[PDB]
């Protein structure tokens, strides 16, 4: 299934992804297009943050969602 | 009060405590959990380490309002009780790091929503479980146009904030919503795939606000990758947004700046983050503030003019603690 | 980059059209229609009444949507643009690819041509236009001569279409940039730089001076432009939605116009308000071609999303209303039939069948290691057809399938086409052994046997037919080199698989050396002598019942023994003793974590 990343500059870019896939291997395929560390990702859907040992599936993440891509501003 | 790291809570807590209905809202929910409690949870807890936070600073504000020789030693108020529940809840907070401010936010909205859905299937088991629902929750509507066939499709996705770009791969708020929302062409290696053409197609999207809520948080990313570097400077925050541009239906509702955080630091891994907030509404001297900016250091209450406060936040002059979020309310 | 392997499931001829038709041309002196499908297929049918079948012949080199053709040089040469980001040169009279350019960076959408210069342009989704002279592009190979290539600069997104003037002076470009770009091809210069279009174009036309140029956008509209004043001069808005296609007569004074909406008008140029309405189509209006042997032209052929190609008879074109709502023509003069597109397929438990469904409602059963068809189930229904044939086995993805063209399209990565080991009895062969195969691997050995490079011939267990065309490309869909199957011992096709094969395919092929076997880490824990284990993730349960019968319990057959004196449970579920780990960690493993199993006695 084909899903949409908002990446830091606003570009989206395009993965395809399986229900089965987990975060961990989201954010390898959005280290391997953008070059940003898996530690340093943080991706979010319908408002809430995903966390990583979970599955697209149990996030109700179909074909045509979006993510959205930040980082952690530590302080 | 900081007790170590805890300023990106701080600024949360700063800011939750002046938006339209939270504090009236956590109230009800510790009203009914308090009655849950007598008639007989991690989560519940959340809801009863806010209210006691709200209570002491009422207490604080009254005491500085009539009796400015008490609290000497600033009646220790601590968010470190409410940083144990939040480690009870989320592994990330355990010990003295630092942490975003925005993630924070999440995980306490997140937390208090998850509370709300408990009490009203407990409730509907045998109106006011809304609250972040009706203060901080909103609905887009993604529409994306194969430019081969020249199908729309829908998407219709939550949001709690709308995160924009500061930079490009001085700029105004509008052009960050401007990225954020209006129409991108995904084109070479990020072809839409089109079930209707059975083929990788380029592809107009566009994002369109549906339902708002009553505060509106933007989350500017004030990072980019070049490892990764904060980018220093700001875009211009007008005082009065309005979104009919990228809105489904016309309407004539404006949105005004109320609080912001930013974070002091050249680097993305360490920083001072700071909370500064407008007073709209709540002896006197209580009511002479309104109109005007408090700014929050470490334990510092700053009043401040909002001209002075607009002049510090413009890039015009170098405004060494970078905006990271934007709360706008309904008017 | 990164180069895939793919073939074809297809029959030796594709006779019908499989997909919609993008692009259409004429050979007035032969009788000659050439329709360039969706189906990478471009076809040669005689458009004589007395022909009852119209089929000529297949022009097949393609691997992607072939989005434009240009017939050139009195009918002898055609140019072919692609999705696979191919510009093909062929010989029109014989039906054979002579010459590929492979220049641009992305999709090719549009083609021109100047009859009084033998010049063609090419554009495309890389912003880029390439002026060829088609004399020049008359060279067998890059190794008989390789030629240059002078481009148009100054296009900021994507080309949907051109348009070049018949004496080769002027070329215009429309685009998602929503304005029309202007140059000399001559001196590659900029000229002008029209606005006011609202959407993209996707339809262009010129006159033959090159004065003015008729624009059809996504929009609806219709402009009239006077390239001697920089402006438009005129708009019609006769389509309630997209027009993608557009035709003049020679006069330049009657355009018929089609799009999204499914209609075909004709306005006249000089009074909008009387326009006609020649027919209401089944499906959006890809491309339409005039036929041009008289003075008002007597038909139009109408390409659509659907596979059938349509004439209709344009006689009787003269009412009297501004906008009639009643069709000229209400039944087509002339019918090329179409097939049937795959639109959805399901991979088996097996990861060996398809189900594919096509746009007729028909079920078809698919061997992708044989590369065949099995069976045809016909209007069964999918979902119920696809519960009927579950298996309780897990096999590894090791290849993708794509639909683009109406037919399945099978790819093998590096990543993944080497991840599917299964036992030779569960693949359905037999020699008097069980031995282990890996199904890339045999694929591979099979698509590519007829290499002299990689004979001792074939993998020694199934043959894939003669006739399946082999690909070789880039993710992202430029391709590098197609064959077909039994073409791989001529000298050209040896030396182009020496410069294409990835050493990926090489190593098993060629170096005849066995992928990595995946080992699988389990816990045998006793159910209610704990240690972590790794076996082969293909060991039936048998093989641990054995292992526990004689490690755990080691005080007639030793095998009969182990399998009735133990039994293995996980997630609570007595495990099948033929089971392999694979299948108990895809299926009866629900919970996180490494598998765990449990054992008991009987
Ligand atoms: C973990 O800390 C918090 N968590 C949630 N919220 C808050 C603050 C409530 C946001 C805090 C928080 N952080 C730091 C401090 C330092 N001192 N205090 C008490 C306090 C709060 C508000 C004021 C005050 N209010 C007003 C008026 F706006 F009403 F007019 C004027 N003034 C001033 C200008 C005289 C006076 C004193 C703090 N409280
Ligand atoms: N990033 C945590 C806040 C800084 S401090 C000095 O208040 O701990
Ligand atoms: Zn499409």
């Amino acid at each position: 299934m084909q899903i949409f990343v908002k990446t830091l500059t606003g570009k989206t870019i395009t993965l395809e992804v399986e229900p089965s896939d987990t975060i961990e291997n989201v954010k390898a395929k959005i280290q391997d297009k953008e070059g940003i560390p898996p530690d340093q990702q943080r991706l979010i859907f319908a408002g809430k943050q995903l966390e990583d040992g979970r599955t697209l599936s149990d996030y109700n993440i179909q074909k045509e969602s979006t993510l959205h891509l930040v980082l952690r501003l530590r302080g | 009060n900081n007790l170590g790291n805890t300023c990106y809570l701080n600024s949360i807590l700063q800011v939750l405590y002046f938006c339209p209905g939270f504090k009236s809202g956590v109230k009800h929910l510790f009203n009914i959990i308090s009655r849950k409690k007598e008639a007989l949870l991690a989560s519940y807890e959340l809801i009863c380490s806010l209210q006691s936070l709200i209570i002491s600073v009422e207490q604080l504000q009254a005491s500085f309002l009539l009796n400015p020789e008490k609290y000497t030693d600033e009646l220790a108020t601590q968010p470190r009780r409410l940083l144990n529940t939040l480690r009870e809840l989320n592994p990330m907070y355990e010990g003295y790091l630092q942490h975003d401010a925005q993630e924070v936010l999440q995980c306490i909205l997140g937390n208090i929503q998850e509370t709300c859905q408990l009490l009203k299937k407990e409730e509907v088991k045998n109106i006011g479980f809304e609250l972040v629902e009706k203060l901080f929750q909103g609905q887009l509507v993604l529409r994306t146009r194969c430019l081969e066939c020249e199908s729309l499709t829908e998407r219709r996705e939550d949001f709690q904030d709308i995160s924009v770009p500061v930079q490009e791969d001085m700029k105004t708020l509008r052009w960050a919503i401007s990225q954020f929302a209006s129409v991108e062409r995904i084109v070479g290696e990020d072809k839409y795939f089109c079930e209707n053409c059975h083929h990788y197609t380029e592809a107009e999207r566009s994002l369109l606000f549906d339902k708002m809520p009553e505060v509106i948080t933007i989350h500017l990313k004030c990072f980019a990758a070049s490892g990764l570097s904060k980018i220093n400077t700001p875009l211009l925050t007008p005082l009065k947004l309005s979104l009919e541009e990228w809105s489904t239906k016309p309407t004539n509702d404006s949105y005004g700046l109320f609080a912001v955080v930013m974070h002091s630091g050249i680097t993305i891994s360490s920083g001072h983050y700071t909370a500064s907030v407008k007073v709209t509404d709540l002896v006197q001297s209580l009511k002479e503030y309104e109109g005007k900016w408090l700014l929050f250091d470490d334990s510092e209450v700053k009043v401040t003019e909002e001209k002075d406060f607009l002049n510090s936040l413009s890039p015009s002059t170098s405004p060494t603690s970078t905006p990271y979020l934007l709360f706008y309310k309904k008017l | 980059r990164k180069v895939q392997v793919s073939y074809v499931i297809r029959d030796e001829v594709e006779k019908y059209n499989r997909n919609g038709v993008n692009a259409l041309q004429l050979d007035p002196a032969l009788n000659r229609l050439f329709t360039a499908g969706r189906d990478s297929i471009i076809r040669i049918w005689s458009v004589n009444q007395h022909k009852q079948d119209p089929y000529i012949a297949s022009m097949e080199h393609h691997t992607d949507w072939v989005n434009d053709i240009v017939l050139c040089c009195n009918g002898k040469t055609l140019i072919s643009a692609s999705s696979d980001t191919t510009v093909k040169v062929w010989n029109a009279h014989k039906g054979f690819c002579m010459s590929t350019l492979r220049t641009h960076k992305d999709y090719v959408k549009a083609l021109a041509y100047a009859k009084d210069k033998e010049l063609v342009a090419s554009a495309g989704l890389d912003r880029q236009i390439f002026l060829w002279d088609v004399n020049t592009l008359t060279a067998l190979t890059a190794s008989n001569n390789t030629v240059t290539t002078s481009s148009l600069s100054g296009n900021k997104d994507s080309i949907y279409s051109l348009a070049m003037n018949q004496l080769g002076t002027i070329i215009v470009s429309g685009s998602t940039e929503k304005v029309l770009r202007v140059w000399d091809p001559r001196t590659c210069a900029k000229l002008m730089k029209l606005k006011g279009h609202t959407d993209n174009v996707k339809a262009l036309l010129l006159n033959r001076d090159g004065t003015q140029c008729l624009s059809g956008s996504s929009d609806g509209t219709i402009r009239l432009w006077s390239l001697g004043q920089q402006r438009c001069i005129a708009t019609y808005r006769v389509h309630d939605e997209g027009v993608w296609a557009l035709q003049v007569n020679d006069a330049f004074t009657h355009v018929y116009s089609g799009g999204r909406d499914r209609k075909i008008y004709c306005t006249d140029l000089r009074n909008p308000d009387i326009r006609v309405l020649i027919c209401e189509e089944k499906a959006p209006v890809l491309k339409m071609e005039l036929d041009r042997s008289a003075d008002p032209p007597p038909a139009i052929w109408v390409a659509t999303t659907k596979s059938t190609v349509n004439k209709w008879t344009l006689k009787g074109i003269h009412n009297d209303c501004t906008n009639p709502i009643t069709p000229l023509c209400t039944q087509p003069d002339q019918v090329i039939k179409g097939g049937a597109s795959i639109i959805q397929c399901h991979i088996l438990n097996d990861k060996r069948h398809i189900l594919t469904k096509d746009t007729n409602n028909n079920v078809a059963y698919w061997d992708v290691l044989k590369a065949c068809k099995v069976e045809d189930l016909g209007k069964v229904d999918f979902e119920d057809e696809i519960k009927k044939r579950f298996k309780m086995v897990y096999v590894p993805n090791w290849f993708s399938v794509d639909l683009k063209t109406g037919m399945l399209t099978i790819t093998l990565d590096e990543s993944d086409c080497f991840a599917a080991w299964v036992s030779a009895k569960d693949a359905g062969f037999s020699s008097g052994s069980d031995p282990k195969l890996n199904l890339g691997g045999l694929l591979l050995q099979a698509l590519l046997e007829y290499w002299p490079r990689t004979h001792v011939k074939g993998n020694g267990y199934f043959q894939v037919p003669p006739h399946t065309p082999v690909i070789f490309g880039e993710a992202g869909g430029r391709t590098l080199f197609r064959l077909l199957c039994r073409d791989s011992g001529g000298e050209t096709e040896s030396m182009l698989l020496n410069e294409t094969v990835p050493q990926w395919v090489i190593d098993i092929t060629v170096d005849k050396n066995m992928p990595k076997f995946n080992k699988i880490p389990f816990y045998l824990q006793p159910h209610a002598k704990k240690d972590r284990l790794s076996a082969s993730d293909m060991l039936q349960v048998r093989k641990v019942m054995e292992h526990v019968y004689e490690k755990i319990i080691n005080l007639e057959d030793i095998a009969v023994l182990a399998e009735e004196k133990i039994e293995l449970l996980c997630q609570d579920q007595v495990l099948d003793p033929n089971m392999d780990l694979r299948t108990v960690k895809h299926f009866i493993w629900k919970s996180g974590g490494d598998l765990t199993l449990h054992y008991r006695q009987k």
